[PDB]
């Protein structure tokens, strides 16, 4: 259904997402 | 974090 | 340990940039079917600037590929003509890896690398916008080459140091407030 440059960037995407949300939520050490 | 940071100057 | 750490992201940050930079000057991006030299059509190496003609007659001719052969559209071909998410993706992983060496000497700041993170990250996600640029730009059989997987390879380990990076931080802070 999907093309396969399209499954190659959702795995790319799901990595940066993941990434960024880790960093925006646990860098900041004034709510640690 | 900047905002929150100026302010630890308090 | 920091040591490990410290190393594992060194190494990791030199990977990303010399990566990218190799893929962003080498041409093996889409092994595809066109012409080597213009003023019989066979396959052609083609990359991010240039194309190249193997298996021809003229093998090893290469021609600047003509980007610019609807404002939308014209974005998208100047985009990727002036391949400005590639190339600031190098960039951005020099700055990143100058800050991580000055975490080195003039120690002590902490929030140098807070910013080799943010540099990695970012990035990453040029990288990302590039990739996205690239194969939209290239749709108007194939087969993608060493250079494109190269490039992505560095989105993967860019990201990766980019977590080491904030990690190293978060447990300095962590230290100091220990
Ligand atoms: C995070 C969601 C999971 C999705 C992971 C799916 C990975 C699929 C990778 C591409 C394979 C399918 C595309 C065809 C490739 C081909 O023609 O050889
Ligand atoms: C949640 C993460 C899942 C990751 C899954 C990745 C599995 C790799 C599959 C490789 C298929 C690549 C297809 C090659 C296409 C080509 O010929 O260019
Ligand atoms: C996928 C892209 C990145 C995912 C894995 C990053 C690897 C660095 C891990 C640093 C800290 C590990 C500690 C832990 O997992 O609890």
């Amino acid at each position: 259904p999907l093309a396969y440059e399209i499954w190659m960037c959702i795995v790319f995407a799901y990595i940066g997402v993941s990434v960024v949300l880790f960093l925006v939520s646990r860098f900041s050490p004034y709510e640690w | 974090f900047c905002y929150k940071s100026r302010a630890e100057a308090k | 340990d920091r040591g490990v750490q410290m190393l594992l992201t060194t190494v990791g940050a030199f990977a990303a940039f010399s990566l990218m930079t190799i893929a962003v000057g080498t041409d093996y991006w889409l092994y595809s079917r066109g012409v080597c030299k213009t003023k019989e059509e066979v396959m052609t190496h083609s990359g991010l600037w240039r194309t190249c003609c193997l298996e021809g007659n003229f093998k090893g001719l290469c021609k600047q590929i003509d980007h610019f052969p609807d404002t939308a559209e014209y974005f998208l071909r100047a985009v990727r003509a002036s391949s400005i998410f590639p190339i600031l993706s190098v960039i951005l992983l020099f700055m990143g890896g100058l800050c991580i060496a000055a975490s080195e000497f003039y120690k002590t700041r902490h929030n140098i690398i807070l910013s080799a993170g943010i540099f990695f990250v970012s990035a990453g996600l040029s990288n990302i916008i590039g990739i996205i640029v690239y194969i939209s730009a290239n749709a108007g059989s194939y087969s993608y080459g060493w250079s494109f997987y190269f490039g992505a390879l560095s989105f993967i380990i860019a990201e990766m140091v980019g977590v080491l990076a904030v990690h190293m931080f978060i447990d300095r802070h962590k230290q100091l407030r220990a």
